[PDB]
């Protein structure tokens, strides 16, 4: 309710408030990888962050308005692009690795050690460098993750619609305040949602061989891993 | 009732 | 360079760049199978990607790309130009789908092949979407030339691949440009284009989805051997898959 | 190559 009369400014401070932290990772840099220890570390680190994500969310302008199903219903589907966004993004300034932890920065071929996995590597270092020549900003980044969020699922239509208004209204003010021509607010603003798109695909790619990276068994995922990869497929 | 139900009323 | 285009020009350029409308073999004399109904809508496609590869060497720009990069977009592509196709079609049938003018399909005729109604379901919706916002044909045509242009862009090596990625952006920002033009003409407020563009835009992110779950039981079916794939549409999976 | 070849025709 209140959550759409938050002025463009203190949705910004509201997010960055928000802002989950940067984990490390249960990682023995003695012993080399595998299938099994590859999945062993991430499952570990999207575990936790997992927990800061539901959290997070909350804090996201509008969200706790929603009826239970709703928040759970949207987290079940954003959660991986989530993850995902907020990855390319810590792996800005690393060209050609992704940083999944500050402890666990990775280069490309170490993806293949996990079949399917290098593909999704190759994707994200490709979003991670397009995050760098367009020099997305912290505040814009977080305004992305809104939106994630809020559409991933997508009066009770309305409100999330109105407050993803809000967001692009915000999105804008940030554009406006770098001093930015009308011209070029639009199609930053274009160029950002397109982004979307492509973490949308990727959350797909990494969902299809993870629901398969679980039948074929080689290491245990968490009951909520199970639980958010089983109502996603 | 479900994992990631409770984690959200806690 | 198709940049040095105005709006119009740009509007125009798509417009009448637009595939025709097919048929679906006709006068079914058979019930609805799972093996049925994939063998309609397969037959549909691989005949509607003939028509889709004329379609796209008419995109302004398009054609300035080298062979693999327009094969990797449409690999990319093929199957959300489609649906962005097919729901636009279904318009104004509310609660149904118009594959073809004699295929109009409600959702209770997807309850046998695995996955359908799922799928559906999210086309109808995107149907609602568009009828409730009042999607324009001059706005349609902008969306679907960017689904082609935006799925496979990211998907560098040397200036060549660089450049090469500089000049779509270019492209896409034009379309950005000819869409907001569109919204003004209309006479709508600066803050309702660029909630409009908004909303628009991230759509393409629902139908990114649509293909991806398509994709997948596009894949199931194949190797269950339900119906027989066509050599182009056999191509246009295994770029999924690899 | 089906798809290569039919952007090849002129
Ligand atoms: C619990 C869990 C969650 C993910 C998203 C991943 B994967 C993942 C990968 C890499 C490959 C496959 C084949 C499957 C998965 C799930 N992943 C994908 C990427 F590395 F390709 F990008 C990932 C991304 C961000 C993150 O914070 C944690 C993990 C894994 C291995 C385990
Ligand atoms: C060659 C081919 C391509 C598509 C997209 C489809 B499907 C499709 C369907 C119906 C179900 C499944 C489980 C998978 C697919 C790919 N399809 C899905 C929908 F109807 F559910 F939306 C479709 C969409 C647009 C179009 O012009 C033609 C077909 C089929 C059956 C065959």
């Amino acid at each position: 309710s209140l959550a759409l009369s938050l002025t463009a400014d203190q949705m910004v401070s509201a997010l960055l408030d928000a802002e989950p932290p940067i984990l490390y990772s249960e990682y023995d840099p003695t012993r080399p990888f595998s299938e099994a220890s590859m999945m062993g570390l991430l499952t570990n680190l999207a575990d936790r962050e997992l927990v800061h994500m539901i959290n997070w969310a909350k804090r996201v302008p509008g969200f706790v308005d929603l009826t239970l199903h709703d928040q759970v219903h949207l987290l079940e589907c954003a959660w991986l692009e989530i993850l995902m966004i907020g990855l390319v993004w810590r792996s800005m300034e690393h060209p050609g690795k992704l940083l999944f932890a500050p402890n666990l920065l990775l280069d490309r071929n170490q993806g293949k050690c996990v079949e399917g996995m290098v593909e999704i590597f190759d994707m994200l270092l490709a979003t991670s460098s397009r995050f760098r020549m367009m020099n997305l900003q912290g505040e814009e980044f977080v305004c992305l993750k809104s939106i994630i969020l809020l559409n991933s699922g997508v009066e009770e239509k309305d409100h999330i619609h109105r407050v993803l208004d809000k967001i692009t209204d915000t999105l804008i003010h940030l554009m406006a305040k770098a001093g930015l021509t009308l011209q070029q607010q639009h199609q930053r603003l274009a160029q950002l949602l397109l982004i979307l798109s492509h973490i949308r695909h990727m959350s797909n790619k990494g969902m299809e061989h993870l629901y398969s990276m679980k039948c074929k068994n080689v290491v245990p995922l968490s009951d909520l891993l199970l639980e958010m990869l089983d109502a996603h497929r | 009732h479900k994992i990631l139900h409770r984690l959200l009323q806690d």
